[PDB]
């Protein structure tokens, strides 16, 4: 189900970035706050959750130098 | 040549000295 | 489906800049916030998932030298 | 369009600069917070973004040294 | 009993990555906050936590060279 | 309409300066809030747009040297 | 209008100095905060403001040595 | 007017000092607050314009050597 | 009148000393706040001023060293 | 009357440390707060006016040196 949480963390992270994640919502005399990470966690975590995905090739070995 | 015209990436192009005889580079303030 | 994408992130990086990125609502009794997220990964963001896209080229490759 | 908002952002900047930059309005329980950005990374936001749009010349490749 | 263990660490740690882990909960008049751990300290524990579990291996040793 | 532009920043650097720049009113159920600019960045922001306008010389090149 | 201002200045300068610069005035309902600023530029602001003013001598040109 | 600003400044600074210097007063419907300047700002401007006014000697010239 | 006033101050730092210097005060509606000073600043306040004043000396000019 | 100052000071010092130095006290509607001086300057003081007064030594002078 790795695809199910890697779109869910995507659009998360999106959802964060514009303006619409929610920190504390409150209905009179229900209230809630969620804890907030940052955006550089969030980051790390799509891209490991990512390539431990087996989705396509990202990362390539290094790189050659050739006169 | 290449060094009389104008000197490397403009470089010198200001500066052209008025060839003139020595009397002409002396005499004006000679004292 | 990364267009509209942009478009939306371009966008909210506008309203963030000028004035209008909302902090909190309130309603008495019915009140919401949202985490704020720096300018500086809303850029980043916006670049890397701008390259990312199909969109043309924005940054070319190194610097020659020559006599 | 991009003018528009160049018009826009350079009125922003105005307006933060003297007083008018509203954080939060409220009345009688309906309250509303805007989030507020430092004045530097606006300043920044007008350059490159006049840069882009086809406004004039406002920078010139570094300059030469002669005697 | 550990697997389990592995299941819902790796469940709070997704929680608390998108959006889904409460800092506090109040009901009118019944209220309760959690300590909030960090996200660093929790990927150490996933890690020492599922190391010292019976499943596959996901570190290796260190690596030699030759030419 | 860069001249009244300078008035106007000159003036709100002088109610700034002495006493007269408003941080937040409110009267008895309606208020705002101002963002409160620094001094440093208003006087750079004056300086600017001062010499970007027609306003006459302020500011001269180096200083010469002789003997 | 340099005498003016000046002269405010400099009794802001004092009220502020010993006791009298207003922070936060509130008549019951009504209530304003003046946004308050450093002493130091103040102090410099008061300076460049009377030396571009036609005011007498304050300054010397640098200190001559002589045996 | 500067002797009696002199003497405002002396009294400020010893109510200051001791007990004697508001911050605030309160009086349940109309309250004001003053912003406090450090001691250290208060010192300097007292020394600055006592040795500015007609009032006698307090600091001399450097201090010679002889053997 | 710089003896009394001494006295005075010596007593005021006493006074913050052990227990007495009061901050704020309140009673039904009616509160004010003083503000306060460190101990260093009174200390050493109370030092040169003493020192000024003609009351017998602290002080002796630096030390000898003989064989 | 500098006995009975060292022997206040030291009583304050005692119930500072142990449990006794009131920083507020409150009945309803009557509120007062005192400054709380920190105890190492707490203790300087106790030094300072205990070597100051008549009572007996203390501390002794350097410390020599034989073979």
């Amino acid at each position: 189900t790795r695809q199910e949480e890697l779109a869910a963390a995507r659009a998360a992270l999106h959802d964060l970035m514009t303006g619409k994640r929610v920190a504390t919502v409150q209905k009179d005399g229900r209230r809630v706050e969620f804890t907030a990470t940052s955006v550089s966690d969030l980051k790390k975590y799509i891209a490991e959750l990512e390539v431990q995905t087996g989705m396509t090739q990202r990362r390539r070995g290094p790189a050659g130098f050739y006169v | 040549y290449h060094g009389g015209g104008s000197g490397f990436g403009g470089q010198l192009r200001s500066w052209n000295p008025p060839s003139e005889s020595v009397d002409a580079a002396l005499l004006p303030n000679f004292t």
